[PDB]
Formats: structure tokens, C-alpha cells, sequence
């Protein structure tokens, strides 16, 4: 009786914390176009559909989303994943040139600058002892002076040779399931209310996570998950600033975002096979491109994230809000992709704004540029292909992320200001349910049967 | 906003007696680091967060506390030892203690 | 190493502008922040504002806006991506403003946080007519 | 939770016109292994909610030719062909992915 | 639907409950243990992994007296020295997930202990064998 | 310091003394055994390589009658054309390198005769529980 | 009369090296453990449909 | 064994084309010097006197 023996069971469900690598699963409309239509075509598995998505009682593991992995391996896997859709691609060695450029063809002020430039410049041919004469457009902000006349050079040829993106592939958000492979499991808080930090009391095994899209925004991040019932905001400390708040609010905002302007592709051999898609003639109207968000709906999420925010902060607080403080140009404003043209919109309309202890629409213009210098590396960039005809896009507005000012010397004030920062912050707005756990088994218990001979 | 108040401010003591400095927060749920200024040179950080000492620390400075109350205990010190002290909760500064060769 | 490397004091006339270039070398510049912090004689430390020199993302204290700006340069080499260079413009000068200003890098330890400091520069003292 | 969403809530239906009742959930209620289960409750007042469909488009054995279910991921909408006073009460949707399931506002049909 | 039964048979559906749960869930966790052009070379690692892993327990099973049989028994008395706890308080009221962390402290002690008890009982047996 | 006795239970610790020191020290050398950007395919590939090479170990185990036991016994008597020794002197003069060379001019005749006792032995056993 | 490669315009082009041949050798395909081949060794038969032997 | 180089260079980058670098030599600055190395004597003959042994 008290005699005790021990055995060994194997198989018990029990598990601790570690940090492996995963696996993505998209699904199969993304192979019904094939041959390098977009990324994740060639590097992610077609889905095992429908995950085992099941339920667990009695159970709370604490969670964080800060010091959580899976968010760092994803930006090194998306980076990782990027720059393998461009090695197929043209480099910009030959294009690198002296340039004559002048004013397009339109109604000039003296004060107020048009956005385009017609460009003529020396070019060679299929080719070598010929060459040829060609011009096309370019904005104001990939051109500078170098130094009667007037002559150019393009902006990143003292640091760094360009890859034109090709054409046949685009950038349009696609889903990806990530997988923990067999000796894994990831967990889920199913919880409705829940800050992201502290035990969950009801969590939830899956095999692979739900639709995670990956979008490219700094400011007002797009095509969001919806929050459940509420408006929610999260931190990691609060009364420390230099970390952000991310808001993630419950009805999305309709964005429309267009570029009013017909444009035309002009294709420009430079030697064997290599074709240089530059900008052709505008027909139509010179005309700025912007976004609308509706007045009303944009008045009452306000409403909504005051409310919200005055738990934190007091009751008797004037909140107010405010344009970015500076710096380089796509941390300033917002940045997205809308069907293979990236924008720089401003948003001094949007956090104009105090907020008291008690048809229309907004128009936000935007500028255009052509080659970017995403995360920031020091042998990159990438000359976007100008897209054919008016273009335009629907999105919806699901969060914010935030910056208190951490102003010293008794403030009542508590103003706020947007920031995009990280990409990483983009991201850990999406993975904030789920932790990784890996399964132990083989345990030990005392229990009384003797092994005979 | 967050006050600071050291205690017990200018202190007097020869060197070999051992001490201890108290800064007090106006409100808790924080952790508080310190730093040690020289006559005229770069001040230094000797402890970060509540116990964590940083490089080039020598273990006979303790720092420990909690609530809205901070100690940090100088054993076995020198004349070279001594300076001034502060103490940082997240970018607000205490006004610091004196610690005078008698 | 870390290493950080100021400028020089200044006598300023008051009502000008002045410019503090803090070089960083040792590190991977993109990576940390730079804050800056003065030291007035009598008064304590001061906490004035930080940079993040991946984008340049600023914040200032709150009693120092509409007067302070903070840039930053990259290196933008294969060979040498070490060192930055963040430069900051103070004006609207008072005699007040006679102090010693500092810039800092957060603790490099993982478990370190935002705030606490490790590295310091040599301190630059302004000084106003 | 994976609530449903009713629209629309009151129909005032007449006695051999058509009706319309959907839902909208938060995720996709598909079970996994492909066969999602719903169900349509029936309710009249002083009695006990009793099954149409135990399915998108499965029903229960006693449920007469006119009760259909229909939708697909989210969007799942009954449609019935003619309305009689049998039909009047308070309706539900239904989950068969996961636990907790969550029954729904309910949706009333009246005259 | 599919029902509240299901999940008792899911997959770490039973890690909730107490032992009663872990009396007859252990196929399932067992069973999902195993079975699972520069990314081919991370998930292949990744699976190479995890059957080194699997296989590392059924060789520590196989050098103790338990072969396969996934529910052995052995020949070490339980000190009471390290649970200090009555028979049905860890069989009726803790969860394996609040067991772990009790017997966590100390770790190859009864795995040593284990190693012994099969080496010596081999011996012994070979010296049974041997008379005859 | 350490001592002497340490290298008795270290891994081929054993390997120069009889067997005496060989008859205890054998988990051992079995633990060892398993437990371990092109420079990843090439360390990927010799892993693979390990693993497989045990696996086709205990693969041929199986097919013999022990199956874990790791200290077999078995059926066919030894045939004393190829030992001409007495006993104790395979037990006390020899070492296993002296072993390996004595019955190195010869193998899988004894493996041939396993595998044969081993089926057969299941052949009977197959009829004495079909009479069952 | 000037003239220029055909494939100019469209592709440039890798000479091959001359110390690689293109002459054929002999390949032996092998299934991996855990499979077989099968080969019909009938005569009269038309490749479709089953070969008895 | 001491190993030097006691002249004094400069390196100066050259810029080839987009991202390039040559560091070719720049200026040198004091006594055109040639390269050269020390050891010493008696270890030498010692170390020599063992290896005949
Ligand atoms: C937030 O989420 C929304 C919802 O998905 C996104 O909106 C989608 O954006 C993508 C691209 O950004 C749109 O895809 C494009 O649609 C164009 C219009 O074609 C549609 O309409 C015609 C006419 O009815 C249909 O026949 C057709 O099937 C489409 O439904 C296409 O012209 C585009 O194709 C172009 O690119 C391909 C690349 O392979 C070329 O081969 C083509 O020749 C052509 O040049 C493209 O398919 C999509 O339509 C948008 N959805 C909606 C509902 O409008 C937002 O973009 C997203 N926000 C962010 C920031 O990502
Ligand atoms: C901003 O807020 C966050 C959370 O709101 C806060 O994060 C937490 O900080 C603590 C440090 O105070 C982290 O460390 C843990 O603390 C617990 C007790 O709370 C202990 O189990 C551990 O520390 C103990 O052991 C040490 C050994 O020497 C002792 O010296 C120490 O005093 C403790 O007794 C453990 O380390 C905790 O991990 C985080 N939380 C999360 C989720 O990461 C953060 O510190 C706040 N920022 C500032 C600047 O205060
Ligand atoms: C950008 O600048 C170039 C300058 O090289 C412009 O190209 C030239 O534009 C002029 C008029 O805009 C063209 O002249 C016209 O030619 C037609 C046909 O020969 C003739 O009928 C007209 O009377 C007039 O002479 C000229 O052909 C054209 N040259 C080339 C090589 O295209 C270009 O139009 C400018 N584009 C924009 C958008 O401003
Ligand atoms: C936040 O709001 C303020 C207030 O408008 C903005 O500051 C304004 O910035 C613009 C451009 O930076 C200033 O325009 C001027 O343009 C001429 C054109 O040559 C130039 O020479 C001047 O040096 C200056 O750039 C404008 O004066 C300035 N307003 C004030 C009152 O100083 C600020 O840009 C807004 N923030 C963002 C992120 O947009
Ligand atoms: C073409 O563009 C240039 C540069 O934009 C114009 O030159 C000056 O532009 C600034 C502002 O754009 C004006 O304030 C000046 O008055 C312009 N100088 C002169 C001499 O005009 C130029 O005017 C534009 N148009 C032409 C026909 O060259
Ligand atoms: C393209 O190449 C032509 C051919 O050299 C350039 O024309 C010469 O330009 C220089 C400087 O402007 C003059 O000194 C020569 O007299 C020009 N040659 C002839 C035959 O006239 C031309 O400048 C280059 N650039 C553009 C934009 O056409
Ligand atoms: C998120 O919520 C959790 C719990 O709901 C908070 O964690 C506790 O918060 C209280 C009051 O702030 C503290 O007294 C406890 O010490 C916290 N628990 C732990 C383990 O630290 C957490 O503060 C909330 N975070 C935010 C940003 O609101
Ligand atoms: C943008 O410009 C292009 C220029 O080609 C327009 O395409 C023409 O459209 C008209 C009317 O539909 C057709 O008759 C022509 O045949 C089209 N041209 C070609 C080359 O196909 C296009 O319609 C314009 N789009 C907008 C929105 O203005
Ligand atoms: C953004 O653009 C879309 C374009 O489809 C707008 O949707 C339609 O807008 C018209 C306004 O003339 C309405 O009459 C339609 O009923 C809308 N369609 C739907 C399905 O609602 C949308 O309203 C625009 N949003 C904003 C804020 O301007
Ligand atoms: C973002 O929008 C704001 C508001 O439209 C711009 O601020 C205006 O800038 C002009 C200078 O071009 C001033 O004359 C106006 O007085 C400013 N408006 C206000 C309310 O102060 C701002 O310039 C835009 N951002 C950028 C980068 O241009
Ligand atoms: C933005 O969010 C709205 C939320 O209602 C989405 O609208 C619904 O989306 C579902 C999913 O396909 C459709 O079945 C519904 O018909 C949509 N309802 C309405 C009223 O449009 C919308 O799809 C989201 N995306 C965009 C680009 O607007
Ligand atoms: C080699 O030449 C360099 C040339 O710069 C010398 O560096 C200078 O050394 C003097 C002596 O202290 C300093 O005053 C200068 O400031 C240095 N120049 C720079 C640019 O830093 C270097 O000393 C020479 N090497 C030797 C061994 O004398
Ligand atoms: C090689 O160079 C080293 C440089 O340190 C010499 O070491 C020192 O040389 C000086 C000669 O002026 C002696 O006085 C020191 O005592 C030496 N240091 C030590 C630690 O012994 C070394 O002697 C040189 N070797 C030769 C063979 O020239
Ligand atoms: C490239 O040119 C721009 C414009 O003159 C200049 O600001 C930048 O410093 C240059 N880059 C380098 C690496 O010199
Ligand atoms: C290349 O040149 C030949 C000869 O003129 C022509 O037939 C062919 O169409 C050209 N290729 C292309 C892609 O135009």
C-alpha cells in the first residue's frame, strides 16, 4: 500500500515554453495563377486545409506579445522572401546617366511646382556601336541637380545600383497560414477581453494560425484584423513613452485612395532582352492624387478611442492630437501599396483635433514616388513599374499605432501622435493571440504495482 | 506628475562607515535606476532597474526596494569611492544626495 | 567597443541657434536610440528628447517644442556602416539655456531597458552672452 | 466569441410570401474536416426550441419541403418558400466548429 | 455539432482535467508526436529534428524495462521524501501541468535510479540463465 | 581530483580492459550512439546518415528475437570449430578488439543462423498457439 | 550590306565550353528504398493493357 | 620573430561606379623604407645546435 512504485507514462500532455521555426501554408487560389505570379507560389506549401481548431478547459498560460517570437522570424522570413523575387530582374546599371530634363508641358505658376519632368537622355541600343535618344517623365523626388542648362542625375546612383521590379509579378497581399511541425502545437487566447500581457483563462490548441495577410503601412495600418466587441488599446507600459500603443478599434473606416491621372508605359530596349518600362505621354488632365475617408464615422471612432483611452489616464484630461513631428519622409506620413504604385499621404487632416473632460468627406493629398528603400538597407532599391490607366483602390482602416509625448514640468495635457517606427509593430498587431509551446512527454508518477520476473 | 525626493540628502560620513541613500517615488508600480557623478567628469551608471549593477561595478553597491521606497546600501567604500548620487524613474530626475568626507 | 564623440563648448550670442553633432562608432548605428539630456548647474538633470535613426522617428519633451530639432546621417557603405552622426538644432536662446548637454545610448544588455543609460558622451557646455 | 450576427432581427412576414434570415459570423464555421454544422432553431412561445436544419443544407426528419438553408464562410442565410403561422416565432443560427458555441439574437417571424 | 466528447479525444484536449483524462488519452499524443529552394532545406532540418527527437525516447525507454508498452511498470520504491503527498490528492485533485513543476527540482536522480535497477536486474537475470 | 574510477564509466572507457569491465558499462556506448549554407546540407547529410545507421541496428534486432532487451540470448548452440578456446579465457585473456580479429574471418554465417532459429522458433511457436 | 545576329533582340547568348562534350552515356535510374520497378518482359505486347508476365 | 612595415601609407577610395570602391594607395608620408624583419641571434644558433643534435 505504501509500498509505492513509480511508472513511466509516456504521451502526457504537458509542455513548456521554447522557440522553433515555422512553416507557411497558403492556399490554392494563389496556384491557380502559376509560374511566379506573386511570391509564396514556390515557397510555401499548398494548405492541408481546416485546422483541428479545438477547445481546453481548466487552463492559463500567461502570454505576452513583447518578448514573444515568431514576430522576429516573420521579419526575417518576409525580407528573406523579398528579395527573392528580384534577383530574375533587370539591374539598372545602364540607366545611371547624365539626364536633360524641363518642365512637362502645362499651365505653370511661378510659385507652386509641378510634380513631373520630362527627361531626354543618351541611351545604347540592342546594339554597341549605335545609340540612341529617348525621354520619359520622373517625379520631383527621384531626380536632383547636379552641378545655362539645367542637368539631373537620379537620386540613389551615388549609393547604390537599382533593380527594376518585373512587371509579370505584383504585390498584391495574399494569406499565409503559418504550421508548427510535428513535436509543436500553438496556442490561442480565445478571451475576449485580453491586453495582450498577463494569463489568459481560456486559451485553445490549433494546428495552424487563420488568415494572416501581410501588409506594408506605417501610419493607420490596412486590411486589419477586426477587434470582437470593443475598441482596445495596448502597450506594454504605459507611463513609459518610448515604447508605441497600438489601437485596435471594432468598426472598420472605408478608404478610397486614387491617382486621377491616364498615364502610358513606353517599353525602352537597353541592350539583349533587357526592356526599361518607363513613364510615357499623360493624356488628360495634370491632376494630383489623393484619398477620401468619410467625415462622420472618422468624428465618432475618435469618440470611441477617447473614451477608451481615459481608463489609463484619468478622468479630467484634455487629450488632443497632432501632426507628426519630423523626420524622413515615410515615417511622417503614411505609406501604402495600391495595386503595385506606393503612396505617401499626408495625414495632418486626420489629428487636428482636443477633446474635453465633459455628406462631406476629408480629402488628404498624396505624392508619388517611384523607387523605394524599404527596411532600410544599404545596397537596395527598387524602381517600381508605372502602371497603366486611372487607378484606384478600397481599403478599410482597422487601427492606429501611437506616441504619447512624455513631456516633463505638469501636464494636464496628454497629446498623442502618430508613428510608424518598426514594421515589426505592423506585425505583432496580428500575432498577439497566438504563443508556441513545445511538448514534453515521457513523464513520471508514483503509483503502487510492482514488474514481476 | 512623478516626484522624486532622495533622502537623506547631504549626508556627512568618513571614509570607512558604511551607508545607505532612500529616494523616495511619488507613486509606485516602477523601478528606479541610479547614477554616480564625479567631481567635474562624465557621470556613470552604477545600477540598472533594481539590483542589476553594469560593467565595470564593483558588488559592494546593493540596491534593493519596492513599493514607492528604493535603498541603496555603499558597503566597505573609499575616498575615491564616494561622489554625488542621483536616481532616474523613466526620464525624471531626483535632485540627489551628497555623501561629505568627515 | 562603444564609443561617443561630441563637439566642442561655445560661447553663443543670445537669440541664435546652435548645433551639437553626437558621433557614435563601435555599434551598428541603425539599431539603438540616441536620447539627449542637459545638465543645468543647480537645477538637477533634465531630460530634453530621443531619436531612432532607422527613420528618424524624434519625440521631444514637452516644455522644449516649437525650439529643439534633431537630425540624423547614416553611413551608406558596404565597408563601414558603423558610425552615425546625429545632429541637433537648439534655438531660441535664453541666458537659462547656460548648461551642458549630453548624449546617451540605451544599455545594450537584452534585459536592459529603454531609459537606463550606458554610454556617454563628453558633454558640450553652452554658454550665452 | 465566434457570435452571429442576425439580419435582419423583426419580420412582420405574411401568411405564403417568402422569408429570409441571415446570418454573418466572425470566422468561417468550417469544421475540420470540411462538414460545417449549423442549426435553425425553431421557437414558439411557451415551448421548447426544437431543430430545422442540421446542416448548411441538411434538415431534420419531420421538417416539411419548405425550410432551406443556404450561404457560404461567414454569410449563411434559411430561406423559407411559404410562411405559415407554424413558422412564427423566434429563430437562432448555430456553430459546430468549436466550443464554446454561441447561439445568436434571435430573429423574430411574426405578421 | 460535433459535440463536447470530442475534444476529451482531441488532440491535448485531456490536459485540463486531472489524471482521469491522461488514463486514456495517451494513443493521441503519441500518435502526433511523429507524423509532420533554400526553404526546403530548413523544413527538412526542422523534420530531421523532430524524428532525432522522437527517437532519443524510444531509446531512453528501451534502456529501462519499458519496451514499448507505453504504460510500463518498474521495480524503484517511491521515496516519500520528494512528493510528501497522499495517494488520491495526486491522482483525483492535480493537473500534469501542476505536476511537472513539483518533481521539476530534480531530474535523472530517478532516471539514474532507473538505469540501475534495469542494469542490475539484466544481470541478475543472466546469472539466473546461467545455472540453467 | 577526478580519480581512476571516472574513465571506468566514461564513454570507450572499457574498451581496453576483459569484458568484465564490457559486461556493465553498456548503455554507454548505446547513448552515445544517436545523440549529435551548404555547410547545413553537408552536416544535414551526415546525420541522416547516423540516424539511418542505427535505425537499420535495431531494425536487425527485430528481426532476431530480442528485440530491447540489449542483452540478447538465444537458440543456436556454438559450434566449437571456430572458438577451440576454453571459457574463461574468452572471459578474462581477451579483450573485444581481440575478439573482433578471432571472428573477423567469418561473419553472417552466424547472422544467416539468427535469422533462420529466430523464424523457425516462430513457426513452432505460430503451431503451439494454433493448437491454442 | 551590314547585318547583325539574329538573336539580338531577343536573348544574349552563352557560348558553350569546349571541354564539356554533349556525347550520351549511359543512365541508370534507381528507385529509393521503399519502392519498386516493374518491367514487362512479355514479347507481343503494345505497351497498354496488362502484360501477363 | 619581429615583422614590420615602417613606411606610412594613405588609402583613397575611387569611386568606379554605383556602390564601388577601389582603395588604391594614397600618399606616403616620411621615408620611402623598405620592409623588413628581426630575430634574434644567439636563440638561432641555439635552436640550430639542437636540431644537429
Ligand atoms: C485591402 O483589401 C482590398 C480588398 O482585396 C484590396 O483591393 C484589391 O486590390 C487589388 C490590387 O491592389 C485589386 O486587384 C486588381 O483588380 C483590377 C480590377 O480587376 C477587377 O475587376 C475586373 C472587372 O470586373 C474583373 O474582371 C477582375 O477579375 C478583377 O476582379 C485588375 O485589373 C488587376 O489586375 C491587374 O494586374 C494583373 C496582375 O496579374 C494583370 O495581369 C492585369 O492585366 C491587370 O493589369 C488586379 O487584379 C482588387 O480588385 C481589389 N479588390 C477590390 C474588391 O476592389 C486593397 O488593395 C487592399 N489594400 C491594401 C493597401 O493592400
Ligand atoms: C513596464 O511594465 C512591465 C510590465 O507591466 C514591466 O515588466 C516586468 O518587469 C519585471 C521586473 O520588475 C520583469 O521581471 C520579473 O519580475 C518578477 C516579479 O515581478 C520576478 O519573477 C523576476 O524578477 C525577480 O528576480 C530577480 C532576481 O535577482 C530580483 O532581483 C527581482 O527583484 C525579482 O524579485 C522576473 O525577472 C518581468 O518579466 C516583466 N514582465 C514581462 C511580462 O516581461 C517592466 O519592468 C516595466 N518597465 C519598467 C522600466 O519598470
Ligand atoms: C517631352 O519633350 C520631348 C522633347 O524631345 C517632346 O517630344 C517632342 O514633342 C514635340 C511636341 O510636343 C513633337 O513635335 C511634333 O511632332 C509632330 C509629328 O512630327 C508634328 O506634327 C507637330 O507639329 C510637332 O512638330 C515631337 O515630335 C516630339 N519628339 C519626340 C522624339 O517625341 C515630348 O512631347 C515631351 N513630352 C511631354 C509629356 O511634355
Ligand atoms: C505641422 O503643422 C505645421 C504648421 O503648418 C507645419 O509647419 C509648416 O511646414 C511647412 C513646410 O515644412 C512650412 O512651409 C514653408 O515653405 C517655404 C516654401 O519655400 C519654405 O521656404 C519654408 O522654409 C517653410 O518650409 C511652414 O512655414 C510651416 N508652418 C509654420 C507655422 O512654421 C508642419 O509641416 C506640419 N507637420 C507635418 C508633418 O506636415
Ligand atoms: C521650369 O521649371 C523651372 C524650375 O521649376 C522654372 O525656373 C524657376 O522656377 C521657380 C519655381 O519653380 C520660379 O520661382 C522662378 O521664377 C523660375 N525662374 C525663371 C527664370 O522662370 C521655370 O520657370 C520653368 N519654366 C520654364 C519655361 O523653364
Ligand atoms: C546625346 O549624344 C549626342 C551625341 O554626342 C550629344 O550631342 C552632343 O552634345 C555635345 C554637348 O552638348 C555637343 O558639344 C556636341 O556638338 C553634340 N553633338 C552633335 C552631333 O551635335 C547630346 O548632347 C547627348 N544628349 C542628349 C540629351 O541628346
Ligand atoms: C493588462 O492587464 C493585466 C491584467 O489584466 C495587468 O497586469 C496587472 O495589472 C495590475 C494593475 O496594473 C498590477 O497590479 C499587476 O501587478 C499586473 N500583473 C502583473 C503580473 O504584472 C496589466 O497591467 C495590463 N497592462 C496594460 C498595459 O494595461
Ligand atoms: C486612358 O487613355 C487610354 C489611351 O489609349 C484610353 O484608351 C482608349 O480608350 C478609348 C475609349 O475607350 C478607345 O477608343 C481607344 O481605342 C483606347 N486606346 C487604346 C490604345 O486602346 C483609356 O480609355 C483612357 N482611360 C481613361 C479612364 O480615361
Ligand atoms: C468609396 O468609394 C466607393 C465606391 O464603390 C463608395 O461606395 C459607393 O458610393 C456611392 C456614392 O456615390 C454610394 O451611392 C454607393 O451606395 C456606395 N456603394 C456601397 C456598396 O455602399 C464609398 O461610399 C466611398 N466611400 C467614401 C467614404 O467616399
Ligand atoms: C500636410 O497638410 C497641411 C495642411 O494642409 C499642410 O500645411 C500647410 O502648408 C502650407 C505650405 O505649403 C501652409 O501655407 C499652410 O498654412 C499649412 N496649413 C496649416 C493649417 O498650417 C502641410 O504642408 C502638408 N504637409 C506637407 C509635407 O506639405
Ligand atoms: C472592409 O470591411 C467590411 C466590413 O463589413 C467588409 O464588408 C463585408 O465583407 C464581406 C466579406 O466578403 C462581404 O461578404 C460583405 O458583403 C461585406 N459587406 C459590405 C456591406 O460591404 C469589406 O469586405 C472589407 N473590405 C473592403 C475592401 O471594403
Ligand atoms: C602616418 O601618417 C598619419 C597622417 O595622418 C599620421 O597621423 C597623424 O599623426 C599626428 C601625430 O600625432 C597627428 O597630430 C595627426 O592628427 C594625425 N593625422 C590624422 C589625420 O589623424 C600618423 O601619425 C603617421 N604614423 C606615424 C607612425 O607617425
Ligand atoms: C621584438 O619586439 C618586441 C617588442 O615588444 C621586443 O620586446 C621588448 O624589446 C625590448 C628591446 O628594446 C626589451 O627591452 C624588452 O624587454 C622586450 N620585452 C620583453 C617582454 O621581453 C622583442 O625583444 C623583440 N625581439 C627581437 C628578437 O628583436
Ligand atoms: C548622394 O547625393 C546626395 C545629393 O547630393 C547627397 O546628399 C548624399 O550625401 C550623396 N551620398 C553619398 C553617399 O555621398
Ligand atoms: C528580331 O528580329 C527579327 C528580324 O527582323 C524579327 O523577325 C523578330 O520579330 C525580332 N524579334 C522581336 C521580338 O521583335
Amino acid at each position: 500500500a505504501e509500498n509505492l512504485w513509480v511508472t513511466v507514462y509516456y504521451g502526457v500532455p504537458v509542455w513548456k515554453d521554447a522557440e522553433t521555426t515555422l512553416f507557411c501554408a497558403s492556399d490554392a487560389k494563389a496556384y491557380e495563377t502559376e509560374k511566379h505570379n506573386v511570391w509564396a507560389t514556390h515557397a510555401c506549401v499548398p494548405t492541408d486545409p481546416n485546422p483541428q481548431e479545438i477547445h481546453l478547459e481548466n487552463v492559463t498560460e500567461e502570454f505576452n506579445m513583447w518578448k514573444n517570437n515568431m514576430v522576429e522570424q516573420m521579419h526575417t522570413d518576409i525580407i528573406s522572401l523579398w528579395d527573392q523575387s528580384l534577383k530574375p530582374c533587370v539591374k539598372l546599371t545602364p540607366l545611371c546617366v547624365t539626364l536633360q530634363c524641363t518642365n512637362v508641358t502645362n499651365n505653370i505658376t511661378d510659385d507652386m511646382r509641378g510634380e513631373l519632368k520630362n527627361c531626354s537622355f543618351n541611351m545604347t541600343t540592342e546594339l554597341r556601336d549605335k545609340k540612341q535618344k529617348v525621354y520619359s517623365l520622373f517625379y520631383r523626388l527621384d531626380v536632383v541637380q547636379i552641378n545655362s542648362n539645367k542637368e539631373y542625375r537620379l537620386i540613389n546612383c551615388n549609393t547604390s545600383a537599382c533593380t527594376q521590379a518585373c512587371p509579370k509579378v505584383s504585390f498584391e497581399p495574399i494569406p499565409i497560414h503559418y504550421c508548427a511541425p510535428a513535436g509543436f502545437a500553438i496556442l490561442k487566447c480565445k478571451d475576449k477581453k485580453f491586453n495582450g500581457t498577463g494569463p489568459c483563462p481560456s486559451v485553445s490548441t490549433v494546428q495552424c494560425t487563420h488568415g494572416i495577410k501581410p501588409v506594408v503601412s506605417t501610419q493607420l495600418l490596412l486590411n486589419g484584423s477586426l477587434a470582437e466587441e470593443e475598441v482596445m488599446i495596448r502597450s506594454e507600459n504605459i507611463t513609459n513613452n518610448a515604447k508605441n500603443i497600438l489601437v485596435q478599434f471594432n468598426t472598420p473606416v472605408q478608404i478610397n485612395c486614387t491617382r486621377p491621372n491616364n498615364n502610358t508605359r513606353k517599353s525602352i530596349r537597353i541592350g539583349p532582352g533587357q526592356a526599361f518600362y518607363a513613364t510615357g505621354d499623360i493624356i488628360g488632365d495634370i491632376r494630383q492624387a489623393h484619398c477620401n475617408v468619410s467625415k462622420a464615422t472618422w468624428n465618432e471612432t475618435l469618440g470611441k478611442v477617447v473614451k477608451q483611452l481615459r481608463k489609463h489616464f484619468g478622468n479630467n484630461t484634455i487629450i488632443r492630437f497632432a501632426n507628426s513631428s519630423g523626420g524622413d519622409l515615410e515615417v511622417t506620413t503614411h505609406s501604402f501599396n495600391c495595386g503595385g504604385e506606393f503612396f505617401y499621404c499626408n495625414t495632418s487632416g486626420l489629428f487636428n483635433s482636443t477633446w474635453i473632460s465633459n455628406n462631406d468627406s476629408i480629402t488628404l493629398p498624396c505624392r508619388i514616388k517611384q523607387i523605394i528603400n524599404m527596411w532600410q538597407r544599404i545596397g537596395q532599391c527598387m524602381y517600381a513599374p508605372p502602371i497603366q490607366g486611372v487607378i484606384r483602390c478600397v481599403s478599410n482602416i482597422t487601427g492606429l499605432i501611437l506616441t504619447r509625448d512624455g513631456g516633463s514640468t505638469n501636464s494636464t495635457t496628454e497629446t498623442f501622435r502618430p508613428g510608424g517606427g518598426d514594421m515589426r509593430d505592423n506585425w505583432r498587431s496580428e500575432l498577439y493571440k497566438y504563443k508556441v509551446v513545445k511538448i514534453e512527454p515521457l513523464g513520471v508518477a508514483p503509483t503502487r504495482c510492482k514488474r514481476r520476473v | 506628475e512623478i516626484v522624486l525626493t532622495q533622502s537623506p540628502g547631504i549626508l556627512s560620513l568618513s571614509p570607512g562607515e558604511t551607508a545607505t541613500l532612500f529616494c523616495k517615488a511619488s507613486q509606485g508600480g516602477n523601478a528606479m535606476t541610479w547614477y554616480q557623478k564625479r567631481r567635474g567628469q562624465v557621470p556613470r551608471l552604477l545600477i540598472y532597474d533594481t539590483s542589476r549593477r553594469a560593467s565595470g561595478v564593483p558588488d559592494r553597491f546593493v540596491g534593493s526596494g519596492s513599493g514607492t521606497d528604493f535603498f541603496l546600501t555603499i558597503n566597505k567604500l573609499d575616498r575615491e569611492d564616494f561622489a554625488v548620487y542621483y536616481c532616474q524613474q523613466f526620464e525624471f530626475f531626483g535632485l540627489g544626495s551628497e555623501l561629505e568626507v568627515h | 567597443q562603444v564609443q561617443l564623440v561630441q563637439s566642442g563648448a561655445v560661447i553663443k550670442t543670445p537669440g541664435s541657434s546652435v548645433k551639437i553633432s553626437c558621433r557614435a562608432s563601435g555599434y551598428n548605428f541603425r539599431d539603438y536610440s540616441i536620447h539627449w539630456v542637459r545638465l543645468i548647474p543647480d537645477k538637477g538633470f533634465e531630460w530634453i528628447g530621443w531619436i531612432k535613426p532607422l527613420w528618424g522617428a524624434v519625440s521631444y519633451a514637452r516644455q522644449l517644442q516649437g525650439r529643439v530639432s534633431m537630425t540624423r546621417q547614416l553611413s551608406q557603405d558596404p565597408d563601414d556602416p558603423d558610425w552615425g552622426v546625429a545632429y541637433m538644432e537648439f534655438s531660441g536662446l535664453t541666458p537659462a539655456d547656460t548648461a551642458e548637454y549630453f548624449c546617451v545610448r540605451r544599455g545594450s544588455c537584452d534585459y536592459c531597458g529603454d531609459f537606463p543609460w550606458q554610454y556617454w558622451c563628453q558633454g558640450t557646455v553652452v554658454v550665452v552672452s | 466569441g465566434v457570435l452571429m450576427t442576425q439580419s435582419p432581427l423583426s419580420l412582420p412576414v405574411r401568411l405564403g410570401d417568402q422569408a429570409s434570415i441571415s446570418c454573418r459570423s466572425s470566422q468561417s464555421i468550417v469544421y475540420s474536416n470540411g462538414n460545417t454544422y449549423l442549426e435553425w432553431y425553431l421557437q414558439r412561445p411557451g415551448q421548447s426550441p426544437k431543430l430545422l436544419i442540421y446542416k448548411v443544407s441538411n434538415r431534420f426528419s419531420g421538417v416539411p419541403d419548405r425550410v432551406s438553408g443556404s450561404g457560404s464562410g461567414t454569410d449563411f442565410t434559411l430561406k423559407i418558400s411559404r410562411v405559415e403561422a407554424e413558422d412564427l416565432g423566434v429563430y437562432y443560427c448555430f456553430q459546430g466548429s468549436h466550443v464554446p458555441y454561441t447561439f445568436g439574437g434571435g430573429t423574430k417571424l411574426e405578421i | 455539432a460535433v459535440g463536447i466528447g470530442a475534444v476529451f479525444l482531441g488532440f491535448l484536449g485531456a490536459a485540463g482535467s486531472t489524471m482521469g483524462a491522461a488514463s486514456m488519452t495517451l494513443t493521441v499524443q503519441a500518435r502526433n508526436l511523429l507524423s509532420g529552394t533554400v526553404w526546403g532545406i530548413k523544413q527538412l532540418q526542422a523534420r530531421v529534428l523532430a524524428v532525432e527527437r522522437y527517437l532519443r525516447d524510444q531509446q531512453l525507454l528501451g534502456i529501462w524495462g519499458c519496451s514499448g508498452k507505453l504504460i510500463c511498470c518498474t521495480n524503484v520504491p517511491w521515496n516519500s521524501s520528494w512528493s510528501n503527498r497522499n495517494l488520491s490528492e495526486i491522482w483525483d485533485n492535480m493537473t500534469w501541468l501542476q505536476w511537472d513543476k513539483e518533481i521539476s527540482n530534480y531530474t535523472q536522480i530517478i532516471y539514474g535510479l532507473l538505469e540501475e535497477s534495469q542494469n542490475q536486474q539484466e544481470k541478475n537475470e543472466q546469472d539466473l540463465l546461467a545455472l540453467d
